């Protein structure tokens, strides 16, 4: 969420 | 084997900014 | 980490992030010991009291990371687990005794400049280094104060004598445990904090200049507090369990 989507 | 030897540090004979703090406490 | 400091690039090429799928978030810290094995706190995966029961199909490992939140595009390595092994004697019940777990990667990882294994101690290194007054290094993406850093944090804490460690808490300390921090009357400070668990406590051998993981961020009652300390799983002591599960699988 605060995180960047991963492949 | 090669454990504990950082490519960008120990390998390059480059020291990190605070490591010396350790070795000194010994 | 509290009263820590941003980590230089490739300073801990062994630090690993435990990241869950659904929902996508940070669980803990871990460490690379070989190309397919990862060390961490058992409590990162099993804590019945908080209904925590993660299984390989719920986890992914992220190695080579500097930045906490972002997908470090050509640096970091994401991997899936084949299986989790928890010290059969992990005491989630009373005092997180034997708080250690090993995870197996479905596929090994190619090492690089940012990804590299840390050494597991040996009987003599531990005897030489696990001395009171000596310093170790702690890393992690955990709360910055008793909050989230953008980058990996770092700090150097001395080893506190057994008694002192003992006289700081109501919990029951064991032999598979050590504590570290500056004694309140020493000016300097710093600690480990929530989110840093499974995170390594290394030292540099003045003998072979290699870095060894001596501890695993285990527990502590509040972050950076006077007359209080951080507790770490004593890894040499659980060494023999490590090899076992490694020789079997
Ligand atoms: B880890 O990130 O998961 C975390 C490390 C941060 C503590 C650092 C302070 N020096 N460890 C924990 O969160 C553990 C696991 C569950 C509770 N816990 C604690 O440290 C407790 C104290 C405790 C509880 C049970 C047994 C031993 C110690 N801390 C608090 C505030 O509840």
């Amino acid at each position: 969420g605060d995180f960047e989507e991963i492949p | 084997a090669d454990c504990g030897l950082r490519p960008l540090f120990e390998k390059k004979s480059l020291e990190d900014k605070t490591e010396r703090e350790l070795l000194e406490s010994y | 980490i509290v009263e820590g400091s941003d980590a230089e690039i490739g300073m801990s090429p062994w630090q690993v992030m435990l990241f869950r799928k659904s929902p996508q978030e940070l669980l803990c810290g871990a460490s690379l010991i070989s190309d397919r094995w990862v060390l961490t706190a058992a409590h990162c995966l099993l804590y019945p009291p908080w209904d925590k029961n993660f299984t390989e199909n719920d986890l992914l490992v992220r190695i080579g990371k500097h930045s906490r939140t972002r997908y470090e595009r050509n640096i970091e390595k994401i991997s899936m687990l084949e299986k989790i092994y928890i010290h059969p004697r992990y005491n989630w019940r009373e005092n997180l005794d034997r708080d250690i777990a090993l995870m197996k990667l479905k596929k090994p990882v190619a090492f690089s400049d940012y990804i590299h294994p840390v050494c597991l101690p040996d009987r003599e290194t531990a005897a030489s280094l696990l001395q009171a007054g000596y310093k170790g290094r702690v890393t992690g993406w955990g709360n910055l104060k008793e909050g989230q850093p953008s980058v990996l944090q770092v700090v150097n804490l001395p080893i506190v004598e057994r008694p002192v460690c003992k006289d700081s808490t109501r919990i029951r300390i064991t032999d598979n445990m050590f504590c570290a921090g500056y004694k309140p009357d020493e000016g300097k400070r710093g600690d480990a904090c929530e989110g840093d668990s499974g995170g390594p406590f290394v030292m540099k051998s003045p003998f072979n200049n290699r870095w060894y993981q001596m501890g695993i961020v285990s527990w502590g009652e509040g972050c950076d507090r006077d007359g209080k300390y951080g507790f770490y799983t004593h890894v040499f002591r659980l060494k023999k369990w490590i090899q076992k599960v490694i020789d079997q699988f």
